[PDB]
């Protein structure tokens, strides 16, 4: 049941399952009521009329509280929980959620489900490594220039793909309540359908980090004034459910992500490839360069090949280039004597021993050069043959040649009858 | 067993089906029966499933999403619910494609193409069909499309015309050079390969 | 740290840790004191003085029990535990002892350590099969040829190496107390040094399963006229710890045994090799035959090669003796049209494509010869030449031999002018 | 804290060094430090570890047995131990071996050796040496190695004598017989590989 795996034997494509990544997580808040316990006032509509009713938030009492483990808490349309901020953050000020998944995201949407009217301005963020540095996703305000500095609803262009817009969608009260924002990252950008195959788009849904901030509030009610306070105390933000919808981030070549010894996230990597992506090669196929998957191709890491006289390896792009594009891998630290790129012949001073096969231990075999009757160590690696000397003979140079005799010299070790 | 008292869990198992229009969704219920399960909520939407929300009784294991957008990516969410609310969601997502059509058979490519030099401008050529009675007249509604281009070099660009009968005047051509002539038969959904290439030179006027 | 791996990267032989594979175990027994509350009598000596006393098992007051627990808990000389036969079980009665490992251990030794005299004639059994059948190990008794129609002491020989021998060792009714049985299971035998390379050896030291059975007991001790049962009482099997000592075989392919999902006990293969005992080649890795690690050669197995168009190989023995004992694997069901002993060529009707490497989803090209003008669809690998009609040439026959014209016959495409 | 309440756990991690007649046997302390340790107890044996109990303190993380037989598979456990009593062992096996000594520095193989055939029965063959003085007379202790064999077929295998001299008399020989002959020095420890080979035949 390897899904990264054909009917047999091959490989494919594999992407870890669509989930909300947002769900156990916990969210860090700017702002929160109950402490000290606090006024909050509701409007409702009953034809035209509006019907202002007020409440306490009181922090510690587990009833009338709302902490933000109500942002990513079970979703139940009948007990809603809801996070809330503060009574009055007005612009200039703003509230920020922000959310930390641990790996790193294909993100197919944001979505936040408001128990409060939605903000008239609101921006979300992204990081793509771990909170230390953060970038623009998307924008949501009536008036998109004075607020955010960025135009309104605009061509995205097949240039920047990348390009965080700013659009007056979901940004309307109504409804009071319920109201939903749902931030689809690939929307309105022009290669989307080619987004298994651009690297731009698979690049931009990338996120270890969502940080939504909420700008601004609609005014909306009476001012009716024993105290003004009633209705300053009625505008605020609450929302009872966050979402960040996508994959584990994979690159095609895993099915799932686990938790690894450090009780991190990682994927469970596939197809010979290693990291915590899967976005390079597991250390002994480095026989071609690494790639992601095309749902074509599975793009595999290939192991190098070493004669099993070596376990380690590097990549050539020259040697792969030539190769027609095939094999680009050279061996590391040759040992049981044998050298050469994929350890296949012998190192200076052996020779092919052909009652082995070419991978064996003995598969070398060092020509003995007797130390008198030969001119150096080095032999011929096909035939063993050693650098006899003058008027000498043999495999090894152990012996006369015809015609010969042994002198009592080591310079001269062989003269003539 | 039969528990009221909680929302149900998550369902055991979901799985989506995309087809042109419409999506398949397929599923089974929550691991513990003891908890009571009332019906199945099943979200969908482009990009995310806040667009519609569809409920089924207990008793569905598949439902068919219509009326989709064709060529796009639908995200879809599957909780099963009793009177306490709704569970935890399964997500899965998939994208409405075309159908693929198998491809039919292919016709047999025209015979007997030949070439007649009428000047240095003109080529006409001809053709049979073993297809067609042989007395050659078309009822069936049938198209054959004649492609030619320069023999030199190797390649060059092919230009081509369509014909409601079996021969054909290429017009438009270069004094002086040998030209590569084929036809293909193309009849209702079925089409042939092209023919065998029939050569012939231009009159140098 | 992995043992089974050299200082880089080649293999080398590994073997689990020397362990008691008795000691978390339970062991089964025929025979326990208290079932009712029973008497049971201890013999002592002071110089030539003998004494006698007398206590009770009752195998419900956790102090005054003996269970068989008590046999593989942990051995601690200051508070001893241990478990107690019934009262006078002797010949041509026996009480037996049987102890399952869960795997297959190569086991070094069995020890007995008893709180009472030790047994005048015991027999060790073992099983290489769990608990299905039974073959002895060794026979303890004072006349062997007697009692287990077993010749005394004897020589083996390169021969008999497997036969379980009789000596009339640790047949001592002394001590008293404390006796130690200790049966090495390589003691006296030809080979032992040279275990590594001899197979019948290894075979003997094998066992899944080990039972121990006490045929006689030592009477010792002075008639009482009183009661004679007080001498009756006197007499029984007692142990303080039963350890089975020797390492988890895994062929010399494993460092380690770690429960599978299943919770029973298998070897961590490594080495592409599969098997509970590391026995077996892992699937693809069969090139050439299994073989148990040497401490010389690892003997890991080693992957078929498939131009990456197949996963699925069996190994064919002819074929390894041509290859001078090199490589016999064979490729299943060569995918991507390719075909061959290693996918390399390709099938009937297609040809070598050169622009892309052999191992390409690619490399196999089909030649799509003219329906009209070729007389069949299978062509020439190398050049792709389709087989031609009679006036008719071409790479794909697609177009009129010269000084020939196209004919209004689809047999004879071509003729003459 | 420290506690001796209860008998100390299994210690952290048993190694074994085998030598030729002894073992060297190292440890490292059980993890949790609130159990009391007084001393460690290491048991011994052939086969297995019954035959000698020997204790230490808590201080030590090796000891040395000694007296052990020599080609011979030791059985080893290790326990740590307070008042209560002795903790949960570690087993580790063992085999002492003979040391391995290889490799002295090789010498000069012998010159100039030829070969005089006397008879049909009996060959004389003599060398040179060049780690010798021009007069070739021997002072420290050597000995040269002389092998022989027949030609045909291409192996036969070897018979070699000894001599404290420059030349010897190979007898008990096949008539007619082509023989390779060769030599090599032996000085002590030290020794040579062996000369270039000198061949001759038997007489009728
Ligand atoms: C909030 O809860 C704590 C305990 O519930 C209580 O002391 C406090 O009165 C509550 N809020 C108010 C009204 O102060
Ligand atoms: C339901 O909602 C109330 C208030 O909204 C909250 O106190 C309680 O914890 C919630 N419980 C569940 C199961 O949602
Ligand atoms: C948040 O408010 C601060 C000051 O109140 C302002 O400087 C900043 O630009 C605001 N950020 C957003 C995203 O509105
Ligand atoms: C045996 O021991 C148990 C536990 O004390 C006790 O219940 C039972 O009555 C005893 N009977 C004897 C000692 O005969
Ligand atoms: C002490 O010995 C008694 C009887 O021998 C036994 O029941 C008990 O379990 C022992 N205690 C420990 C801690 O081993
Ligand atoms: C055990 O006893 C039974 C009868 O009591 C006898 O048949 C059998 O041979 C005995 N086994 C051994 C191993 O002594
Ligand atoms: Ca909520
Ligand atoms: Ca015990």
């Amino acid at each position: 049941p390897d899904p990264c795996y054909d009917e047999h034997g091959l490989p494919r494509r594999c992407i870890p399952d669509f989930v909300n990544s947002a769900f156990g997580k916990e969210v860090k808040v700017s702002s929160t009521c109950g402490k000290p316990p606090s006024r909050y006032c509701v409007v409702t509509e009953k034809g035209e009329e509006q019907v202002r009713s007020c409440h306490l938030c009181n922090a510690s009492d587990p009833k009338r509280a709302h902490p933000p483990s109500f942002l990513t808490d079970l979703n139940n349309p009948h007990n809603l929980t809801c996070w809330q901020s503060d009574s009055y953050v007005q612009y200039p000020h703003n509230v920020t959620l922000t959310l930390s998944l641990g790996k790193k995201f294909e993100v197919t949407y944001v979505s936040l489900q408001f128990c409060s009217p939605r903000p008239e301005s609101m921006a979300i963020y992204k990081s793509m490594d771990y909170g230390k540095t953060w970038v623009p996703f998307q924008f949501y305000s009536t008036q998109c220039r004075k607020m955010y500095n960025k135009p309104s609803r605009a061509a995205i262009t097949k240039q920047n793909e990348q390009e965080a817009i700013c659009t007056d969608s979901h940004t309307d009260v109504r409804p009071l309540s319920g109201g939903l924002i749902a931030f689809s990252t690939l929307d309105g950008r022009p290669t989307a359908h080619d987004f298994d195959n651009s690297p731009v788009l698979q690049d931009w849904v990338t996120a270890t980090d969502i940080k939504v901030t909420f700008s601004r509030l609609h005014t909306f009610g009476d001012e009716n004034e024993d105290d003004s306070e009633l209705a300053r105390d009625s505008y605020f933000y609450a929302v009872s459910d966050l979402q960040v919808g996508g994959r584990c981030k994979c690159n095609g070549h895993a099915s799932r992500c686990v938790r690894d010894r450090d009780d991190n996230l990682v994927c469970d990597c596939k197809h010979n490839t290693a990291g915590p992506e899967c976005d390079r090669c597991k250390p002994f196929h480095y026989d071609r360069p690494w790639q992601r998957a095309t749902a074509r191709e599975a793009n595999e890491c290939v192991a190098c090949n070493c004669n099993l006289h070596a376990r380690r390896c590097r990549f050539n792009m020259e040697l792969y280039k030539l190769s027609g594009r095939k094999s680009g891998g050279v061996c590391l630290n040759c040992r049981h004597n044998t050298a050469g790129r994929h350890c296949h012949y012998c190192k200076e001073g052996f020779y092919r021993d052909l009652s082995k096969p070419i991978s064996h231990r003995k598969a070398c075999k060092e020509c003995d050069c007797h130390p008198v009757g030969a001119a150096g160590q080095t032999c011929n690696q096909t035939t063993g043959q050693c650098p006899c000397k003058d008027g000498v003979t043999g495999i090894t140079c152990n012996r006369c040649a015809k015609g010969y005799q042994q002198s009592r010299s080591p310079i001269a070790p062989c003269i003539k009858i | 067993g039969s528990d009221e008292t909680r929302v149900p869990e998550v369902p055991s198992s979901l799985h989506v089906r995309p087809l042109v229009t419409s999506i398949v969704v397929s599923w089974t219920p929550p691991e513990n029966q003891n908890i009571v399960v009332r019906g199945y909520a099943i979200g969908y939407g482009i990009g995310s499933p806040h667009a519609q929300t569809i409920k089924v009784d207990y008793k569905q294991r598949y439902y068919t999403i219509e009326n989709l957008d064709p060529s796009s990516h639908y995200v879809i969410t599957l909780k099963a619910f009793n009177n306490v609310g709704e569970g935890i969601p399964l997500y899965e997502s998939a994208v409405t494609r075309p159908h693929t059509v198998p491809d039919p058979t292919p016709m047999m490519p025209p015979v007997g193409v030949q070439a007649s030099i009428l000047s240095h401008d003109t080529i006409r050529i001809t053709w049979a069909d073993n297809s067609l009675p042989k007395h050659q007249k078309i009822t069936d509604s049938r198209y054959y499309t004649v492609r030619w281009k320069t023999n030199i070099p190797a390649n060059t660009k092919y230009k081509n015309a369509q014909a409601t009968t079996l021969s054909y005047l290429v017009t438009g051509l270069k004094p002086n050079t040998l030209y590569e002539f084929s036809v293909m038969v193309t009849k209702g959904r079925r089409s042939s390969t092209w023919s065998m290439t029939a050569h012939g030179a231009t009159a140098s006027g």
